[PDB]
This record gives structure tokens, C-alpha cells and sequence, in this order.
């Protein structure tokens, strides 16, 4: 039972330190979001720009812009494939914690099986003693 | 792996005399709520600078 | 709100959740030991036996 | 042992039971979501529950054992004074015999 | 009520009984001996005799 | 209300049990002075019956 006892204080200070790391790819999911956010949100000013430049008559400020929006889009492409890629590795983060959940359960129940076994040879030993 | 298991006897020694003279029901119910409420006028300055 | 280990609220609970349970459970077995002897099982019953007796002896004695 | 996993057993029947009532005012909701995560949670909740009853069913078996010998040693303790005035007389005998020898 | 070996009232009661045994059996082991010894068988019949 | 429904019962029990303790140390008392009234008898048969 000490065994046990001893592994139980340690699972407990790990699910923590998981909890921890699993913030951080949260928040690099959130950050690439925010990023991808702002690059869509240029991209539409871009636009707007590129629109009001039609208007203008100005057709090399227009071109400029384009090619501005076309080096956001590629910008915001890598970040789209760097979430998916991300998005994967966070569920198995998310899976592992609700596993191991389960598993913390069981093992208090398994120390419970566990003791009454070793209880039971310590009893078997005392009546070879008589 | 000599350390690893090393760790594990002296955790479990260690622990176990801690937590008998840690575990005291008059005793821990007593800090236990001074500290809360302590901690909710800490919270609640937080929230009216926000508030400010 | 989460409960974090180093939480007052959350650390209290815990130890005064396992000082009650060891103090019931032990008292809880203790006891079903004591009532489990056959001295206290037919106790119980001379008591019962013994007041019936008894009752009839009254009701002789608040006769007259 | 036995009395802490059956409170927790308690303890997840009661919570499944307000889980199911949860689930319940859910529907009378409409919040369909609300109502799924309620089912994941019992079910999670009732494997744990299951855990809990495997683990019961093999301490009993264990249990049991202690229980029959703690039984079987308070009838040896009894025999075993019975057997000491056995033992007593022959070696009584014994010495008696040597005491004959000795005249 | 369950009766632990430290009680003072468990404790009490096989430290009489052991004494109060061991002085009843010697007694009556010595006292037998005398009652199985001729002298005093006849002696009893003498007196009897006597009276008559 | 629940609370103090489990407790009532341990403590009813509790009360029960110093019925039951009562009972046994009245009995107690009476033996003591039994007891010594054998011990005094065997003692004095003991040395007159090894003379």
C-alpha cells in the first residue's frame, strides 16, 4: 500500500504541470487565431483600398495593394495549415487528460482491491505463527 | 534508473510523516476560512478598479 | 473557481474529508464487531422476554 | 475499504441521478447540446462506477477469506488451551516415571 | 465494550480469575487427599459409632 | 436537516452504548466482593489442609 500511497502524491503535482502545457497550445491556437484575424481584417482594408484606388484611377496603387493582399493570403494560408497541424496535437492533449481522469479514479479503486489481498496473506502469516 | 527508484522510497517515508501531524480537522478548519475571505475583499478591489 | 492544490478552500476540504472518514469508518466497524458477539444478541431479547413478563405482573398488581 | 468504495459507488449513483434529471430539464429546454454532454458524463461516471463494483466484488472474496480465519483462529485459540492440559499431564507422567527411577 | 487488551476492566478480570483459580483447585486437590487418606475414613465411622 | 439527522442517530447510539457500559461496571463492583470472599476462604483451607 505504501507503493501506492507513494504514487498517488505523485500523479497528482504531473496533472498539473499537463494542465499547464495544455494552456500553451490553447493559447498558440488562440494566438494563430488572433493573427489570422488581423490578417483577414487587413485583407478586407486592403480591399477597400484597392476598390477606392479603382476610383481613384490609379491603377499602380491598386496593383500594390493586390500584391500586398496576395503575400497576407500566403501569410494567413501558413497560419490556417499551422492551427489544423496544432489542432490535432491539442486533442490528443485534451483525450489524454480525460484519460488519465479515468484512470486516477481506478487506481483508488485498485488500491482498495489491492489492500485487502496483502491484508489477507499478513492474516495467513499470523496463523502459522499459532 | 537507480535514481527514479530511489525517489520513490524516500517520497513515500517522507509523506507519510508529514501528512499525520498536517492532518488535524480542528486545525484546518479554522485557516481554512479566515483565508477565503480574505482572498474575496482582494478580488473584489481587483474587480472595482475594473469597475473604476 | 477551478480548485487549485495550493487553495485554501480546496485543501481544507480534503483533509477534513479524510480525517471524517477514517473516524467513521473506524467507529462503524468497531461497533458492527460489538454487536456481531452472541452476549449482546440475546441481551437484547432477555430484555424483551423480561418486560412482557413484567407487564403482565403489573397489570395483577394495579388490579386491586 | 470496502465502506469508502461503496460511498463513492453512492456517491456516482446520486450523481448520476441528478445527472439524469439535468438531462431531463434539458430536453424540456430544447438546448440539445447541453443534453449530450450530460449523457458523456454519465457515462464516464458509470464506468467509474463499474470500476468501483469490480473492485468491491474481489476485496469481498478477500474480505471473506480474513473474516473465515479470524473465525477458524478463535476456535484454534480454544483448542490450543485445551491442549496444553493435554500436554501438561503426559509430561507430569514423566517425570514421575524418572522420580521411580532415581529410588 | 469490545474489550481491548489494555482496558482496565479486561485486565482486571483475568488477573482475578487466574488467582482465584489457581487457589480453588489447590485447595481442593490438597483437601481431597486428606479425605482420600484410612485415618480419616474411619474416624468418621468411630464418631458415628460412638454416638449411637 | 440531513446533517443533523446522521448525527442524531450516532448520537442515540452513543447514549445506548453508556446504558450497556453502565450496566457492566454495576456488575463489576458486585463481583469484587465476591471475588475476595473466595480468595479468603482458599487461602485459609490451603494452609490448613497442608498441616
Amino acid at each position: 500500500e505504501k507503493m501506492l500511497e507513494q504514487a498517488i502524491l505523485e500523479m497528482q503535482e504531473d496533472l498539473v504541470q499537463l494542465r499547464q502545457g495544455v494552456a500553451q497550445a490553447i493559447a498558440a491556437q488562440k494566438r494563430s487565431e488572433k493573427q489570422y484575424n488581423d490578417a483577414q481584417n487587413e485583407i478586407n482594408k486592403w480591399q477597400r483600398n484597392a476598390q477606392l484606388a479603382l476610383q481613384k484611377g490609379d491603377e499602380n496603387l491598386a496593383r500594390q495593394a493586390l500584391e500586398r493582399k496576395k503575400t497576407y493570403t500566403d501569410t494567413s494560408a501558413a497560419l490556417k495549415a499551422s492551427l489544423d497541424t496544432q489542432s490535432t496535437q491539442v486533442e490528443t492533449l485534451k483525450r489524454n487528460l480525460i484519460q488519465l481522469e479515468s484512470k486516477i479514479s481506478e487506481a483508488k479503486t485498485k488500491k482498495e482491491m489491492l489492500k485487502a489481498r496483502i491484508t489477507t496473506a499478513k492474516a495467513q502469516e499470523q496463523l502459522q505463527g499459532m | 534508473m537507480g535514481l527514479f527508484d530511489r525517489i520513490k522510497r524516500v517520497v513515500s517515508s517522507n509523506l507519510n510523516d508529514l501528512v499525520n501531524k498536517a492532518e488535524d480537522p480542528e486545525k484546518m478548519l479554522e485557516q481554512a476560512i479566515l483565508e477565503m475571505q480574505e482572498d474575496l475583499v482582494q478580488l473584489r478591489q481587483g474587480v472595482a478598479q475594473a469597475i473604476a | 473557481v477551478r480548485g487549485m492544490n495550493t487553495s485554501s478552500a480546496m485543501s481544507a476540504f480534503e483533509r477534513m474529508e479524510e480525517k471524517v472518514l477514517m473516524q467513521e469508518s473506524r467507529a462503524q466497524a468497531l461497533g458492527e464487531l460489538a454487536g456481531a458477539d452472541l452476549e449482546t444478541q440475546f441481551a437484547q431479547l432477555e430484555g424483551g422476554s423480561d418486560v412482557d413478563d413484567e407487564l403482565a405482573a403489573l397489570k395483577a398488581q394495579m388490579l386491586p
